[PDB]
């Protein structure tokens, strides 16, 4: 994403979950997220099908003895 | 032919397998033009595996539990040499699956005859069967009205006497709507009881596979021809087979049964109501029991249903949005939008909830409540009101469903015909505690035996 | 929280994910998602510590049998 | 006087536990006004402990195996009686601790002496122990330098012989890091190992806790005592107890010994790259091995750290965002804001990794790195440079650490003494298959019997 969607996304969705940014905050966050943006990229280049699961599925109760 | 007469009559040498599969395939061409609901009919090969299963009786071999039972599954299962659909257009072009879905090749095991595929809404979002694609399955009890869904198939296929046996998914109501709806019987095991290995998935931190059925024999002997450990299977934690079919008719005697209200008597309607009722009454169940927070347990699971469930779908749905499914395209898209603290906060919120259903089941053997709000509306319904108050219709059928499958309990789905109401059906389910499926199986069987739980013609 | 916001957040949020929305499937998408915002609230009046964990942690690999 | 000393002087009576805390104190008193480790010092808990201690002595009992040896925890540990701060202000106002940490109990159940509460990063955030409230803890071989971080505090009390073990919590990089800067030994089980209840956390998906210490053998000893299954901690996966301290001098005959390339050359300096080579001739290691996926593995690590610690706070973001460190506040807030689809996706690519990891060590007994790229900067360093690359400062002092972490692999991180580096210490890690804590710590015997790995005491 280019810097101005970044911008228009951090003061959205920073506004949406209830912590308003004041412009100097804004930006510095700002340039935290555009840096995470990059590792989050690299996460792309690894192949995941549908059946690649998360690590760890849940368990309703432990299955019993016997 | 019901389940136990076919078994038995091919066992006994009184019919053949071949002759109960061409009675199978000959109803689906008379019916299935209308009903809609099989995608494929895997002919060749039904006709191969029934006379497999003659061969075998004639040169004298003991028969397996399920010999010459004619079945099909929810198109989300891989079919060797098929590709697998999930309800979608998207999936055509995919390569045709290299093997069978782990619980079709148990039931092949087990000696059940494969029919073919059936329809589903596109990539299990959605409780009412209606697909654009390939066009809504209709109830075969009253064809102007929807089969419940996603496994919409699944259900109508056993109520058009089509086939006795049938596999679908439960994510938030997927088996359990549908048998409702439809009038047949289902069971949502425990989840992490059945493996899921070689079906197209949903929700990963929520879905179950089971079997939908047109008698509690028929769910009984399906689970324990599926019941075992998968290593492979990252989602199962069963450790060994706890057969159901040896204590089915054991009966109930000594156990604490209860009916749901709260939630579970707001959000149903006077036939589900009526439902619940006589079922409790004839299981001598009196007592109302308090679900904890289950409006909260269907919110964090519709929280975590969506996120996971869109972002599976997110490199199609950043290049094709428009050859998704327009009934559920933006639903999945909204998933993908939402903030990661509603996701983060549901999955702890789980844990909290997963120690108050165990809690509430050590002073409880079986727990009494609804299937689905209403019976089957009008295909193309919008709208529904439930005791004086509007619902979206299409998400509003899992409302009963969503909070139990979200705690992993097993359900039976059993199927009664309340009256005033046009002779429609409406399912009661039967919810034990983790890994109690057996007990819910009981309860239902005293329901058939009673008269109260059937199918009709 | 109100519908511009959420019209704002729709708009940026989908922008920097990669899903191309139209207008009117922006307005179907924020349909949606408002229903889903009431659930997230009610979800957030339920008290959690800390110490609350995800209903599943991680596990590295099975302890050895001995 | 290290730990194995401390221990023997009491046991033998040559020492009384109360006089061996007396000089502990004592240390802190004249070195902290400078060195800013502590932020508690629990004075008559102490005295009455090591009286305890002496008591039993008398008794003529068989003393337990830290029968008087002073520690003393980071303060996201529980102590009873005390308000656990967590490096925030915010946390002031909570209702002090019912009980001690489990790993605090274990400790004491062992005979160990505790001395108090360590500062940190404000809630675990941080690699630097430049902490905006309370100040920064400095490093004891250059008071101009950082400490390390978030577990600054423990690894400064150490180098400074206040007292000879401390514990640490370590995500990314959190024990090993200020292991590394001041000098000292760490340890960082595996995940899972040590119970985490009583304890402030972070990331509950990747969260680990253990020692630091003035010795191998205190590592051992320490880790030893603190190991055991614990039931209500959901984190812990480990059913019982296997010694290390019995093998500790078993040696590494026979063991597979690998140096790790890659990633973890590139982002090694002059100095680090030096340490990794002495530790890997001392230990007969000459294969350069490759890690898999290990930028990826730290990306992921990066994303989910974000979203879960930054989440954990939402409720006080909303309302008291002022109140938070300023150094890390935004970096919280932007953790908030992260598509939900990248923390799916981490979780997701997690699975994958954990497959190869432990692949990965099939062939393998113990893996060598840096512990990090370079050694301890100076306070208020915002940017660094590693083999022509510019970093920030803070987070990038975990570069090396945070891919091992987030597969859960246990981790020794050995001091040692590189010549081109201002007197400088920088650590190595000694880096072993889940549940392998013992060969990491025979490796790290070895390393200190021939003097490759030491305290500057
Ligand atoms: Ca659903
Ligand atoms: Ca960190």
């Amino acid at each position: 994403m280019t810097e101005t969607e970044i911008f228009a996304y951090i003061e959205a969705a920073s506004i949406a979950i209830g912590i308003p940014l004041e412009p100097a905050r804004a930006r510095a966050v700002a340039h935290h997220f555009s840096r995470t943006a990059l590792l989050a990229e690299m996460l792309e280049s690894v192949p995941l099908s549908p059946e690649s699961e998360l690590a760890e599925i849940y368990r309703p109760a432990p299955f019993p003895a016997e | 032919m019901k389940t136990v007469e076919i078994i038995e009559g091919i066992a006994s040498g009184r019919t053949s397998a071949r002759d109960v599969c061409e009675e199978a395939l000959a109803t689906i061409g008379a019916t299935d033009g209308l009903i809609n609901a099989f995608t494929c009919r895997t002919v060749e090969r039904a006709r191969a595996e029934a006379d497999a299963i003659d061969v075998r009786r004639a040169r004298g071999e003991v028969l397996p539990p399920l010999a010459g039972l004619p079945y099909a599954v929810k198109n989300l299962f891989d079919i060797e040499g098929v590709t697998t659909l999930a309800g979608s257009k998207i999936n055509r072009t995919l390569p045709p699956a290299r093997a069978d879905a782990v619980l079709v090749q148990r039931l092949k095991a087990a000696g059940a005859v494969l029919l073919g595929g059936l329809n589903m809404d596109e990539f299990a979002y959605g409780f009412t069967t209606e697909n654009t694609h390939y066009g809504p399955t209709r109830n075969p009890h009253d064809t102007g009205r929807i089969a419940g869904g996603s496994s919409g198939g699944s259900g109508a296929a056993i109520a058009a006497g089509q086939v006795p046996l049938s596999l679908g998914s439960d994510t938030n109501g997927s088996i359990r709507v549908p048998a409702s709806l439809c009038g047949v019987w289902g069971l949502k095991p425990t989840f992490g009881r059945l493996s899921r290995r070689g079906t197209y998935p949903f929700v990963h931190s929520i879905d179950h596979l089971g079997p939908l059925a047109d008698s509690v024999e028929g769910l009984a002997l399906a689970y324990d021809a599926m019941q075992g450990p998968d290593p492979l299977d990252p989602g199962c934690s069963a450790s060994r087979i706890q057969p159901s079919v040896p204590v089915l008719s054991q009966g109930i005697a000594g156990l604490r049964i209860g009916v749901l209200g709260g939630w579970f008597r707001d959000n149903a309607g006077p036939a589900a109501r009526a439902a619940v009722d006589v079922a409790a009454l004839t299981l001598g169940a009196s007592e109302v029991v308090m679900w904890p927070d289950a409006e909260i347990g269907r919110a964090a699971a519709f929280v975590i249903t969506a996120s996971e469930g869109g972002c599976l779908h997110l490199d199609d749905l950043r290049i094709r949005p428009q050859d998704f499914e327009p009934l559920s395209v933006d639903r999945f898209i909204s998933g993908v939008l939402q903030p990661v603290a509603w996701y983060l906060r549901a999955q702890r919120f789980r844990r909290v909830y997963r120690d108050k259903v165990n809690a509430l089941f050590r002073d409880w053997d079986i727990l009494i409540a609804p299937a689905t709000p209403i019976s089957a509306p009008a295909i193309g319904t919008e709208w529904i009101e439930v005791n004086g108050t509007r619902h979206p219709c299409r998400p509003a059928m899992g409302l009963l469903t969503q909070p139990v499958s979200f705690a992993g309990c097993p359900v039976v789905a059993a199927p009664t015909w309340p009256g005033e109401n046009d002779g429609m059906p409406i399912g009661v389910q039967l919810i034990a505690a983790p890994w109690n499926e057996s007990l819910c199986l009981r309860a239902g069987k005293v329901l058939q035996d009673t008269g109260i739980a059937r199918l009709k013609c």
